[PDB]
């Protein structure tokens, strides 16, 4: 998921956006 | 924005700058 | 009790150590 | 919700685990 | 907005995390 | 400055993006 | 509660919550 | 010790409540 | 002096940075 | 003690040391 | 004072305990 | 630079006093 995402590899805040309520 | 190596506490920190007020749900994959 | 205030990125810090793999949600708004 | 049972007012870690999935 | 206080630690927290690989300065007398 | 406008103050990440380099 | 992967400053911060205002001796091997 | 049991492995709160005063 | 206050969370993560390999005790009662 | 050193007062890195062990 | 391994938002955290007031620019190679 | 030698090896604190203002 997200989690493993941003840390294995990169992730952007646009993509962490996604989890907001 | 930058691209983003978050691990661990640091991703929650991130979310909450994120989505502030808002909220999030944290789902680590398990 | 003598328990401390836990506000902001220290509150989803904490949710994240008790919770840890589980996830949890932070929901000000809840 | 959370912001009032431990920032505004305290919880315990007991009760922060009312928050987990 | 409903935009919150950064404060601190917070404060740079949160400027390494927008700015990351491009750096930041943090001059609070600025 | 930064503290005036995201501490006193609050800002968006934006607005936290003018202290980047 | 859940097992934790703590390591550096990380750690101290899981202390922390846990001791809470009884504090707490960080003492690492060396 | 605790320090290096908890990052070169895992340990949970109640062994680190072995360190509260 | 111009000396900013630690507290909390922030004042164990500024004695783990300043005693780091030496240990550091947290004792809000003394 | 601490607390009352550097978070209710202020206090130095130099004075933080006191607190190493 | 001990050496530090710092990476990420820890260097920050350290760069804003150690310059305070001052404040700091934070400049990674990039 | 300092972000990279602090995290690949290590770095003082005084090493990063040369980053204040
Ligand atoms: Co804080
Ligand atoms: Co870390």
């Amino acid at each position: 998921g997200i989690v493993e995402q941003c840390c294995t590899s990169i992730c952007s805040l646009y993509q962490l956006e996604n989890y907001c309520n | 924005f930058v691209n983003q190596h978050l691990c661990g506490s640091h991703l929650v920190e991130a979310l909450y700058l994120v989505c502030g007020e808002r909220g999030f749900f944290y789902t680590p994959k398990a």
